[PDB]
């Protein structure tokens, strides 16, 4: 399996970016496998 | 070797993720490459540091990205979706509250091949990578390593 990389752009902030998405506050746990899960 | 954001591809070709070149080091999420060597043109990039729990891996040298979300300001996901030009999506992060402290999180749901896309603060610094999270709709941690 040939895994390879290709450049896609500069890392820059863009003034005219679309804005979307909410800002939830979540209780989570992170296990040994790197998996986040919700906690109550 | 140029600084920037890169697609991670596999062979027809498929985009499996994204990563960040900075200071001669390539940064992506462990689950994107599982630590496999990467080709870059005629060159080869070998893994240097990786951690499954953080879900991060660096190639050619140690992890270089160290900026962190300030907890108040909007950020930008520099999403590089499969088949699409790199694009900036601005958002106010929420928070993952954990027993070991709080982590910024973005409630943005892009194709899986976008995993590894950088999240940026207002100065253009990479504050973490997109693509390890939970479902409530998907919410990604802002995953940052240690320099």
């Amino acid at each position: 399996v040939d895994m390879y990389i290709e450049r896609a752009g500069d890392i820059t902030w863009e003034k005219d970016a679309e804005v979307t998405g909410n800002s939830p506050r979540l209780d989570v746990a992170l296990d040994e496998s790197g998996d986040f899960s919700l906690v109550e | 070797t140029t600084d920037g954001v890169y697609r991670v591809m596999t062979r027809g070709s498929t985009q499996v993720g994204v990563g960040v070149m900075q200071e001669g080091v390539f940064h992506t999420m462990w689950h994107v490459t599982k630590g496999a060597a990467l080709r870059s043109g005629e060159g080869r990039l070998d893994p240097y540091w990786g951690d499954v729990k953080q879900d991060l891996v660096s190639y050619c040298g140690p992890w270089k990205l160290d900026a962190a979300w300030d907890g108040l300001s909007e950020v930008q996901l520099l999403a590089v979706p499969p088949g699409e030009r790199a694009k900036n999506i601005q958002t106010l992060p929420g928070i993952f509250k954990t027993k070991d402290g709080d982590i910024g999180a973005v409630a943005l749901d892009y194709p899986a091949g976008t995993s590894g896309s950088p999240i940026l603060d207002k100065s253009g610094r990479v504050i973490g990578l997109y693509g390890n999270g939970v479902v409530i709709s998907y919410v990604s941690a802002i995953t940052q390593g240690k320099r």
